């Protein structure tokens, strides 16, 4: 929710 | 550059090529495809059973682009769904990634970071596992610098991330040993000037005391309620969310520990948290307030000495109604710990009107803890012999006309309870 987030994806630079 | 919009054979084509460079150019070309926004191809490129090839890729200290441009694909198939991070772990990659923790080049060691938090990020197994695989000791390592302010920031942020997520999850809760190796530098990062440091460092301090008295103490032993006090006054709401989580789990634990998060001056932050116009804040101060208001005499004094109960009548009076529902447990619990003269003073501050207001809502469960309030408050006034006064109080805000209501409602220990008041006091 406002947690931080379980898995974090690396976005297009 | 010309690794921009390969198909997945082309990329498959030059990994199997045996030529390293054109296993770089390929391998780009699927850290490319695999870091678009839109529907990157996460799928398939593991069907095309390119996961092990980017491990063995992991472990090429001579080409550390390759190194790196792997680490990256295999970040974001981690960061998917259970079983695509499974995909990555049933590849090796988490030794692989914790012998690129000592890579000399920061972005790869960064790279390997991410992709261990994606890791333990799915669950209690994997992050277990991840453990047991040795990821602690060179991840702290990284850490183990003079000051952090030297370290750099994206670096030292995704650091406290990854590290949040090995105290992250229940059932089980993280190994013992291993919350004890962590908690030094997680308080080390809790006093950090960072904000995302300071929100992910009260995170993963939020996790390690959601549990029983005994992961509660091993945190509070370490002495970080008061920063913790410090860090519920900060006006970043991203910093006060997990700050009071962390406080609010606390309460839960022993009359002791609680008392640890009063003298250090929490309730003073009170007022603002129970009128905060973010509603998951008011909740949750709330939640915390009930926690307390359950602890010893004294402690409900302090409440009171801090002004709390109006604010404590404010939410039950007007709140987003899981609030109010925290709330009516507030007031059960005051009254049911507290002397008659605390209960005494909470009617002399209005809680008598909003408390039966709220006995027309639809929720049994807060039906029961508001009977159950006003059972209290009703014990109370016999031993001063006020019953009489509170009778006339209900009965002249519309209180007995609700009460008398739910001696037809449907749940027992409701029309038990009512039936009770009715056939005690309005006869």
């Amino acid at each position: 929710d406002y947690m931080p987030s379980m898995k974090r994806f690396r976005k297009e630079e | 550059q010309g690794t921009v919009n390969w198909s997945v054979e082309d990329i498959v084509k030059g990994i199997n090529s045996n030529n390293l460079e054109s296993q770089l150019q390929a391998t780009q070309a699927a850290r490319k495809l695999l870091s678009r926004e839109k529907q990157p191809p996460i799928d398939n490129i593991i069907r095309a059973g390119l996961i092990p090839k980017f491990v063995s890729f992991l472990g090429k200290t001579d080409c550390s682009p390759i190194q790196f441009e792997s680490a990256w694909a295999l970040t974001n198939i981690a960061s998917g769904t259970s079983e695509q991070t499974k995909a990555v772990v049933d590849g090796g990659a988490i030794p692989a990634f914790i012998s690129l923790l000592a890579s000399p080049h920061a972005h790869i060691s960064e790279q390997a970071v991410w992709a261990l938090g994606n890791i333990a990020g799915d669950g209690s197994a994997f992050r277990d596992l991840v453990i047991k695989h040795g990821a602690i000791d060179p991840l702290l390592a990284l850490l183990a610098v003079p000051d952090l302010s030297t370290l750099a920031c994206g670096y030292l942020r995704n650091l406290t991330w990854t590290l949040s997520n090995l105290c992250r999850n229940k059932n089980p809760a993280p190994p013992l040993d291993a919350v004890e190796q962590i908690l030094p530098t997680l308080v080390r990062l809790l006093h950090h000037n960072d904000p995302e440091v300071l929100a992910d460092s009260c995170w993963a301090i939020s996790y390690l005391t959601d549990g029983p008295n005994e992961r509660i103490e091993m945190v509070v032993k370490k002495g970080v309620v008061p920063q913790l006090v410090k860090l519920l006054g900060a006006t970043e709401l991203p910093i006060v969310t997990p700050a009071l989580r962390a406080i609010g789990n606390i309460v839960t634990g022993t009359d002791e520990q609680t008392q640890k998060v009063i003298d250090a001056g929490a309730l003073a932050v009170f007022p603002s948290l129970l009128t905060n116009p973010k509603t998951n804040i008011q909740k949750e101060a709330t939640w915390t307030m009930s926690n307390i208001t359950a602890g010893r005499q004294d402690q409900i004094q302090q409440v009171v000495n801090h002004g709390l109960v109006p604010f404590l009548v404010g939410v039950l009076s007007k709140a987003d109604f899981k609030t109010q529902k925290e709330a009516a447990w507030a007031i059960t619990n005051y009254t049911s710990g507290g002397t008659v003269e605390q209960i005494v003073y909470l009617v002399h501050c209005g809680i008598i009107e909003p408390l039966m207001n709220l006995l027309s809502a639809k929720d049994t469960k807060i039906i029961q803890v508001i009977l159950d309030a006003i059972s209290n408050i009703f014990q109370a006034a016999e031993k001063l012999g006020e019953t009489e006064k509170l009778s006339i109080m209900i009965e002249e805000c519309g209180g007995l006309d609700k009460i008398e209501a739910l001696q037809r409602h449907e749940n027992e220990s409701v029309y038990k309870a009512s039936l009770n008041l009715i056939e005690k006091y309005f006869s």
